[PDB]
């Protein structure tokens, strides 16, 4: 936790005091807040901006709460929730698993997303299918936003040439001549569907398991 | 040969590496009408003097930089100089004492293609040459 | 399985390509 | 042009693509 | 047609699904309903309808026939679409027609997009369908 | 200005860490090497190409070393179907005795890996039955890795250094290569077959000791020259034939019997002896067809320029004006290499489709994890094959092609309604997207709202039809093959359908993977593979049909194949350039032989747990492929190793944690770009300087920030090792652990 | 003959690589 | 360094010398366009190859290319 608030306070704070200017870009003020780069000499200056620190401590923030919703997630269910014996014995939801498992990430693959997904995999033909439809409806918008952070502006204009080609052909070419989104708001609609999608998938999981169980 | 005290409020981890002692170092005069309250290039609010300033900087683009924020202030009298750590000290902006975007005779053109950019030769045509395209 | 002399041999036998892979690594680098 | 090459070469494939068919509907056997 | 497929209304695994049938809509016979509708089309051994889409008229209804009515409403769309564009161009303000309607123009247009395969042919033998490559922008080769 | 890299002075004046990862990047692009000329680059390639082969012939050594002396060839002879094949021995100092214990397997005395490769298979089959036998072909395979060197070496030296005319002379390279390379080459494999693989598949021992004495047929060569080839079909193996015994064997050199040997279940050796005797005739007769230094033989120059057809004038071949298209093909390297990328590319993916299906190797089809591998392997390495092709003919329009050699041919057309080709792919991609995916959807809801009934299930009837045509008769349509009435059947004058009682027992057996029956699931998913390879084209066309230019950057020849950007102005322009649509493609390659390889690996599961009904009722909805297939078959692979302890899948279950590490580290590079990274390393710089004791310490290189084309390379490298060894330790394990 | 992977897999380990990237660093920085 | 070249089709807007944050780019006398000017690029080895001169252009195609060549220090936009 502590490992992944310094590392969004990084990204976030270096965009706040480099903001206005660093050592590569002395006028970055001029330039504004939210701007794609200063071209690709100097070596490249990509996602210098104040805005482009935001996007970036976006998925360190997605990243970071990720693991502080799983900590409490799996620490609840192995030591704290259950059911409780008249003698007084407490059984919990996934029988104290934690101390031995959530000290691997293959524990963490296999106790918690492998055997607490079950609920949500299995949730077809039930009330909760829903919950089923939405976890996989998320993993799709997750995988949809590695289009617009892997990809470039450059590639998509020169394939909306050939499409306005073909519209200019059957005399279909629209007055508001078509743009590939602005470098910017490929990477918003990237991180966008990226949050959306993987934040949207552990609430499906969440739903589902906690419905079940809990 | 580079007269002017250096503004208040100059510190800053921005400032000067050993690149400055090391390859080269450049340095920005410019007369003030009167002390006031200016950005440096690399963060910290600086304070010019009334008369002569003269403020060191690791790259010409600092000094190009703060030109313009001087020029915002009304100041057009800024010389940039390059120093190379034997102390040998160029004058190199404005470089013949006019502006670039102002024209002034005597400057040849320097990398003129008398052709339209659609004119350049093939890469294929000047394959195993030493000449590019764009030559 | 194999005799430790058949493997011995092997490993003799693999400074020859080893040797002419070295002297063909220096050639192409001129 | 009036595309005589072309349209009897696209018309051959398209014959082919109909015997086939013929064989597939069971019409040739 | 192939992969043990067998009418509906023969195939034990069908039957057993229509005990079973779950109700769509408000309609309590609805279950029922769906499966008496679906007896007629091809099951696997599963027991769940296959559609056959080779164009057999028997299984018309399967594939070819909602083809027709899908390309009869998407071709209206696009020459509606298409006849609106067209329409707009003729004007000054060409731009700020196409992210404000101008409904006196598009109402008509949608109205007669019914008889759009017939627009469709008559402009195709016009050679006003399409325009020359000579005259449409084109990259440098 | 340092030395390094000797082929750059741009690099080597470089001051910064830049100049070591691009002389690594441009080590191997001999066109781009200072002062390189024509003649020096075919010398050096030339040179180099018998370096690769010695590696691949010193790889080759090394498994036969390894097997040989580390493996347990002779105790999987005795037992191929029960034995499992060692690749090496472990010798880890890190492994715990838990460990140590765990990978002591196959009846290894130390701790050993299973091979997957199938080569035990493979070697049993062509006639190896010893550790000696695969010991002299290692030390033989260094020998000929060591010939190849001194060759490379030579062909250097002044005296033996080609002429670039040598290098130019395509017609003799293409006799020389069909003739002896492919002919010769099968002629000498079918005479292997024949005089000793057969011959140890019957319980002979045939080797160099006595093979000059023991003839391969009783006949013995003389029916050969008098014309009776008959003879040598005469008395096959029956099917109860046990494979390396002489019980139920036969005597027959070249039979064409069609399908399987019963016990083996792979094709019969005198079939595949007669195939590559069949094979060497007629690409013999194949490389005597272009002309070379005896007046005879046809020109390929004339050919393309040919102008006439029989006194009527025609635009060229096929009435196609082919004109400077000889010349193109011969004097471009990358137009060649790309080209003959498409070629190998298209062949690897033959193999992959045909090897699972119609298997070669005696046993192979049992070593169900060996199959899933080899499959994986070769779809894998297609893929790549065909990303390169697309580059490398991208790489030719943009530094080989010439317009005005070119003028008026098949190529300068392409090119001129290139709007058209790529608008068109982009519809056919958008057309099986939308509705491909639209299907999956409406399926994986309606069965969600417990409704499976309302399935879009679709009959592959044409898929059905095929496999009706070659004799399936399972799906009753009684058509060529599955009608015994049909000419086709009964090949109605000569009755020479002598392959044909072997291949309908085989296809008609569901006992094998010759032509599986297919459903609905088999049909979403042949349209999930067809918007895969469609929209890996359309990116690839795309890039290579832009890469001179396009509207946004009219001179992108000028800037070369790869290059970051034309900077933020004109709207943006991120990965304009041509390299650009090879990095997107490679993204594209993987997803869609992930879709090629999910599909035969889950289909498969199912036909060798005897359970197509799971495939066929949870393929047609995407939950089901999520959860019977990812989910259910990660079980034993995640447990692996567990706070219980560990089993021969910990390797697995770690190698699948790295690939999921390395595949997450590339979207740090794909994601996070240069400016950020810049301007964070300089103030490590400043801290380093500042720092009292470690500014002891300078850097020789200026640290900077890996460049943008740089982080989409080790961007996709991250995320393409990552996809591959992800997958490789699911498919293994899953498989390994059921079987 | 066992024992030779006690040598060799050392050697492959650790003195390549440091022979390697010793070399390839001297010959890298060499002006 | 990085190599400007200026083709004939400048109109001598002066927008890419104003726009250049290293003076890379000059005005300099000229007969071959209306406005009597054209920019020139002598001191592109201050060139950082960030294409703003590019942007500035209001000629269609561009009348200035930046195509980023060797890289050194001051190519860098190195400070160290
Ligand atoms: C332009 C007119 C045209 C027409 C009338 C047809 C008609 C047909 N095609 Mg063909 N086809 C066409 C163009 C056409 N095709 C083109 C341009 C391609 C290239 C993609 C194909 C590729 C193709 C395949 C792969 C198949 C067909 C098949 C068929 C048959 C489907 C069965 C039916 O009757 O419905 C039908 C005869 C199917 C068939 O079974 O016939 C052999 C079939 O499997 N077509
Ligand atoms: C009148 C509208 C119209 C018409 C007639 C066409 C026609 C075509 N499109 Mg285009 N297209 C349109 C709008 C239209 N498009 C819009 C709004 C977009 C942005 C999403 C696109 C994006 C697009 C792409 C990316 C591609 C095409 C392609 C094509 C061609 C193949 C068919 C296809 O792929 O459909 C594609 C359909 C869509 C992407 C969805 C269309 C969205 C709606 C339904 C259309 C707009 C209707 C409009 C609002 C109606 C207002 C009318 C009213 C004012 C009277 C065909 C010439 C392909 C091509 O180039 O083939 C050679 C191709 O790759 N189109
Ligand atoms: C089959 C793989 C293969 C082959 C045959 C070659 C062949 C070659 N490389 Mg390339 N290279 C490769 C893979 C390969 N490379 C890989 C994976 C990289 C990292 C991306 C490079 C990066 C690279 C660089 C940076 C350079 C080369 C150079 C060369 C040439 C000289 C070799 C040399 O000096 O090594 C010497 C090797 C040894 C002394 C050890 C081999 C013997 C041991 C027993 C030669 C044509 C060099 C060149 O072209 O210089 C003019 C050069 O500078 N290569
Ligand atoms: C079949 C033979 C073949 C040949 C002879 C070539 C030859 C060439 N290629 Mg082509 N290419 C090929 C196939 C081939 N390629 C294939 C199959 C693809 C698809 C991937 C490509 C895609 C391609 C691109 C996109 C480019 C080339 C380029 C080139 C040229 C320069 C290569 C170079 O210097 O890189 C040096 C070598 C490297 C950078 C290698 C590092 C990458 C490897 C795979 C990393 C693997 C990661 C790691 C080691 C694994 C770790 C394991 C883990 C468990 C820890 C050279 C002419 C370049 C060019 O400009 O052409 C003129 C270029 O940009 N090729
Ligand atoms: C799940 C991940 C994902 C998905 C769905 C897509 C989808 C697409 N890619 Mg992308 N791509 C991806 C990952 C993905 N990509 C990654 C990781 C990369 C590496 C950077 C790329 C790089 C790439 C390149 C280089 C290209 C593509 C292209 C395409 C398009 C191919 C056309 C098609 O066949 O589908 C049809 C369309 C779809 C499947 C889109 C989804 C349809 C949606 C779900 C319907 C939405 C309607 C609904 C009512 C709206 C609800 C939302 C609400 C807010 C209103 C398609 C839109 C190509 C293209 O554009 O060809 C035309 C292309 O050239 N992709
Ligand atoms: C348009 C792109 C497209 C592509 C790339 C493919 C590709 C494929 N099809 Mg699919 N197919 C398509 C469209 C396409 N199909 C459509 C629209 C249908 C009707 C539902 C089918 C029905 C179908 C069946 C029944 C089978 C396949 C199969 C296959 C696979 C083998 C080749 C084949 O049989 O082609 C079939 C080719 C066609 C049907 C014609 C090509 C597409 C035309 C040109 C597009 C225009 C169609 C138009 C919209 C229909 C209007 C009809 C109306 C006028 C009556 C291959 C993956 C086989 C398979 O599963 O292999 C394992 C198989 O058995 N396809
Ligand atoms: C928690 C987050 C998480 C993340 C980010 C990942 C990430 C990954 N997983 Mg891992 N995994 C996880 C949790 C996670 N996993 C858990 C909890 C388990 C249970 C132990 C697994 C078990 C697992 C398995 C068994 C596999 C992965 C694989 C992968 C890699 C996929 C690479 C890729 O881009 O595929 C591209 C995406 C796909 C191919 C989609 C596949 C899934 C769909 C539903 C099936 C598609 C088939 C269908 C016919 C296609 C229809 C297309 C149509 C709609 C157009 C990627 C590294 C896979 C791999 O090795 O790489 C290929 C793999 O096989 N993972
Ligand atoms: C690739 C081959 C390789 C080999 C053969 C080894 C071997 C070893 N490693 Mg591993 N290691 C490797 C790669 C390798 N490493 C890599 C890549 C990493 C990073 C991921 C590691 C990370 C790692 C850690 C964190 C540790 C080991 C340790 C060990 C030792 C554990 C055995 C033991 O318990 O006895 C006890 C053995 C000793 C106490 C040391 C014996 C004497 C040493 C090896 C050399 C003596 C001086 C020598 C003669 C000359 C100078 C050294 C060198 C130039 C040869 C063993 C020597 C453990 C260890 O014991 O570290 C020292 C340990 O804690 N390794
Ligand atoms: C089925 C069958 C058959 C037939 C078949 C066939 C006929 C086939 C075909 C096939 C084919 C037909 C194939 C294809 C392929 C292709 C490809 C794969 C391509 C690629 C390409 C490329 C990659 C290119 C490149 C380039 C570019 C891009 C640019 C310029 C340069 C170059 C040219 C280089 C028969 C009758 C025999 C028998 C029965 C069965
Ligand atoms: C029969 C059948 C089938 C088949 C089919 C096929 C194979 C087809 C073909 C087809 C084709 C091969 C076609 C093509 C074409 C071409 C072109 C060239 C086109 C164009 C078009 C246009 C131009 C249009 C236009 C329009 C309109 C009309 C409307 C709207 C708007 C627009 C403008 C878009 C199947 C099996 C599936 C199913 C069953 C039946
Ligand atoms: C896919 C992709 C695109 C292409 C995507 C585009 C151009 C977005 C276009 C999609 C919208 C939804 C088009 C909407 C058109 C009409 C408004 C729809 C009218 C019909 C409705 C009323 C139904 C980029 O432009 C891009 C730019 C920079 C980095 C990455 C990417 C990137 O990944």
């Amino acid at each position: 936790h502590a490992f992944t608030i310094h590392v969004t306070v990084l990204i976030l704070l270096k965009g706040v005091l480099f903001a206005r200017s660093s050592r590569l870009i002395p006028d970055k003020a001029n330039l504004g807040f939210r701007f794609p780069c200063d071209g690709p000499g100097r070596g490249g200056t990509c996602q210098v901006s104040g805005w482009d620190h935001v996007f970036l401590g976006l998925f360190w923030m997605y990243n970071s709460l990720s693991i502080v919703i799983f900590h409490f997630s799996w620490k609840m269910q192995s030591d704290v929730w259950g059911t409780v014996d008249a003698a007084g014995n407490v059984s919990h939801i996934t029988g104290g698993n934690f101390a031995q498992s959530a000290i691997t990430i293959n524990g963490w693959l296999r106790d918690f997303l492998w055997a607490q997904a079950s609920q949500v995999i299995n949730s077809y033909g039930s009330a909760l299918s829903a919950y089923g439809l939405m976890f996989l409806g998320a993993h799709f918008v997750w995988a949809f936003s590695l289009m617009f952070l892997f990809s470039g502006r450059g590639y998509w204009q020169e394939l909306i040439e050939s499409i306005v080609w073909a519209h200019n052909k059957l005399k279909v070419a629209p007055a508001i001549q078509p743009r590939a989104l602005s470098i910017t708001q490929g990477r918003a609609v990237g991180v966008a569907h990226y949050l959306l999608g993987g934040i949207a998938t552990t609430w499906a999981f969440f739903h589902a398991h906690i419905l079940s169980v809990g | 040969t580079l007269s002017g005290k250096t503004p208040l409020f100059a510190g800053s981890t921005g400032g000067l590496l050993t690149k400055a002692v090391e390859e080269e170092k450049y340095a920005i005069t410019w007369t003030s009408p009167k002390a006031q309250v200016f950005e440096l290039p690399t963060g910290g609010a600086a304070t010019m003097h009334e008369g002569e300033n003269l403020l060191y900087i690791a790259r010409k683009e600092y000094g190009i930089a703060l030109g313009g924020q001087l020029r915002k202030f009304k100041i057009t009298n800024y010389k940039i100089y390059r120093i190379l750590p034997s102390g040998e000290t160029t004058f190199i902006h404005p470089a013949d004492g006019v502006f670039p975007e102002k024209v002034n005779a005597g400057r040849e053109k320097v990398r003129f293609n008398a052709r339209s950019i659609g004119e350049n030769p093939n890469p294929s045509q000047v394959k195993f040459s030493g000449k590019a395209t764009y030559d | 399985s194999i005799s430790d002399t058949q493997v011995y041999i092997a490993l003799v036998v693999a400074l020859i390509p080893g040797l002419l892979a070295w002297r063909l690594a220096t050639e192409l680098y001129k | 042009p009036p595309y005589t090459f072309r349209t009897g070469w696209a018309l051959l494939l398209l014959a082919v693509n109909f015997l086939v068919a013929a064989y597939y509907f069971h019409i040739i056997q | 047609l192939g992969a043990d497929l067998t009418p509906c209304a023969e195939n034990p695994a069908f039957q057993a699904l229509a005990k079973n049938a779950r109700n769509t809509t408000a309609d309590p016979q609805s279950g029922q309903k769906r499966f008496e509708r679906y007896s007629q089309a091809l099951c696997g051994p599963e027991g769940y309808p296959h559609l056959i889409v080779d164009g057999r008229l028997d299984r018309a209804g399967d594939f070819l026939i909602p083809s027709i009515l899908f390309l009869y409403i998407a071709g209206w769309i696009g020459w509606v679409g298409r006849a609106y564009l067209q329409a707009i161009k003729k004007d000054s303000d060409t731009e700020q027609k196409e992210i404000q309607l101008d409904l006196g123009i598009a109402l008509p247009i949608i109205a007669t997009g019914f008889a759009w395969p017939a627009a469709a042919v008559k402009e195709l033998l016009s050679g006003e369908l399409t325009a020359k490559d000579s005259e449409i922008t084109v990259s440098p080769r | 200005a340092t030395k390094f890299p000797k082929f750059s002075q741009d690099l080597a004046q470089d001051p910064t860490t830049r100049r070591i990862w691009y002389a690594m990047a441009m080590g191997n692009d001999f066109e781009s090497h200072d002062g390189m000329t024509e003649e020096n680059l075919y010398q050096k390639i030339f040179a180099t190409h018998f370096g690769h082969l010695a590696i691949i012939f010193l790889w080759a050594s090394s498994l036969l070393f390894h097997v040989a002396w580390q493996g347990n060839f002779e105790q999987w002879i005795k037992d191929p179907l029960h034995v499992r094949p060692i690749a090496h021995a472990i010798w880890d100092p890190h492994f715990g005795k838990p460990a140590i214990e765990a990978f002591t397997q196959a009846g290894a005395n130390g701790p050993v890996n299973i091979a997957y490769s199938g080569v035990y298979h493979w070697w049993y089959t062509i006639g190896m039955r010893t550790n000696t036998e695969l010991y002299t072909g290692s030390v033989f395979l260094l020998l000929f890795a060591s010939l190849f060197l001194f060759a490379g070496w030579l062909h250097l030296q002044p005296k033996f250094r080609p002429s670039l005319a040598w290098f130019k002379s395509a017609e003799s390279r293409l006799n020389h290569h069909l003739a002896g390379l492919f002919g010769v080459s099968s002629l000498a494999w079918a005479g292997h077959l024949i005089h000793v693989a057969i011959p140890e598949s019957r319980g002979q021992h045939v080797g160099w000791d006595n093979f000059l004495s023991t003839a391969p047929h009783p006949a013995g060569l003389q029916p050969f020259f008098t014309g009776n080839w008959g003879v040598y079909a005469q008395n096959p193996d029956t099917a109860g034939h046990i494979f390396s015994t002489s019980q139920g064997a036969g005597t027959a050199i070249l039979t064409f019997l069609g399908g399987f040997h019963p016990q083996t279940e792979s094709l019969w050796l005198t079939d595949m002896a007669h195939h590559h005797l069949a094979i060497a005739v007629l690409f013999i007769v194949a490389g005597h067809m272009y002309r070379t230094n005896f007046g005879i033989g046809h020109s390929i120059k004339e050919m393309m320029n040919a102008k006439t057809f029989f006194g009527k004038p025609v635009e060229g071949p096929f009435n196609m004006p082919h004109q400077g298209i000889y010349d193109t093909y011969n004097n471009s390297l990358h137009f060649q290499l790309g080209w003959h990328l498409a070629c190998l590319g298209v062949v690897t993916s033959w193999v992959a489709q045909h090897m699972y299906s119609l298997p070669s190797y005696a046993f192979i089809a049992k070593d169900y994890t060996t199959q899933a591998a080899l499959y994986t392997h070769h779809q894998y390495i297609a893929i790549f094959l065909m990303v390169g092709a697309f580059a490398h003919g991208a790489i030719f329009l943009v530094r080989d092609y010439d317009p005005e050699q070119n003028k008026g041919n098949v190529l300068e057309r392409v090119l001129q309604h290139k709007e058209a080709i790529i608008s068109h792919l982009s519809w056919v991609s958008l057309f099986l997207g939308f509705h491909t995916l639209g299907l999956y959807v409406h399926n994986d809801v309606v069965v969600a709202f417990g409704t499976p009934e309302k399935q879009i299930l679709i009959e592959p009837v044409f898929a059905q039809f095929i496999q009706a045509a070659h004799g399936k008769v399972l799906y009753g349509l009684d058509t060529l093959l599955s009608n015994p009435d049909s000419v086709a059947y009964t090949a109605y004058p000569n009755y020479a359908n002598v392959w044909l009682p072997g291949w309908l027992d085989a296809i008609n057996s569901g006992t094998n993977s010759l032509f599986l029956t297919i459903g609905p699931g088999d049909f979403l998913v042949h349209h999930a593979i067809a918007l895969g390879l469609h929209t890996t084209t359309l990116i690839l066309v795309k890039g290579a049909l832009d890469a001179r230019g396009s509207k946004l950057m009219p001179d992108k020849k000028d800037f070369g194949y790869a290059f970051p950007c034309d900077g933020p102005g004109r709207g943006g322009t991120c990965d304009i350039s041509a390299w650009d649509s090879f990095y997107l493609s490679l993204f594209w390659a993987l997803n869609t032989v992930g879709w090629v390889t999910f599909y035969w690996h889950w289909k498969h599961l199912g036909i060798w747990q005897g359970n197509v009904a799971q495939f066929n009722e949870n393929s047609t909805y995407l939950m089901g492929w999520f959860r019977d297939y990812l989910w259910a078959n990660s079980a034993q692979l995640i447990n692996g190793y567990n706070p219980y302890g560990v089993n021969n899948l910990s390797v697995w279950a770690w190698m699948f944690l790295f690939g999921h590490l390395v595949w997450a580290t590339g979207f740090m590079f794909l994601i996070s770009w240069r400016g950020y990274w810049q301007e964070l390393i300089e103030t490590l710089v400043w801290a380093h300087e500042r720092t009292p004791i470690a500014n002891l310490v300078r850097w020789k290189d200026k640290p900077v920030a890996l460049s943008i084309v740089q982080a989409r390379v080790v961007g996709l490298a991250h995320f393409t090792v990552g996809y591959v060894l992800t997958y490789a330790a699911f498919l293994i394990a899953s498989t390994a652990g059921k079987f | 003959a066992s024992f030779l992977s006690s040598i060799f897999v050392p050697v492959i380990g650790w003195v390549v690589p440091i022979a390697t990237f010793s070399f390839l660093f001297l010959y890298i920085e060499r002006e | 360094s990085h190599t400007v070249k200026i083709y004939d089709t400048c109109i001598g807007c002066t927008q890419c010398v104003r726009a250049c944050p290293t003076d890379v780019l000059e005005m300099v006398p000229w007969d071959g366009c209306k406005a009597a000017q054209v920019a020139s690029s002598p001191r592109t080895e201050d060139c950082v190859g960030c294409k703003r001169c590019e942007t500035a252009c209001p000629t269609d195609f561009l009348s200035i290319r930046v195509y980023l060549g060797a890289e050194t220090t001051r190519s860098m936009g190195l400070a160290y």
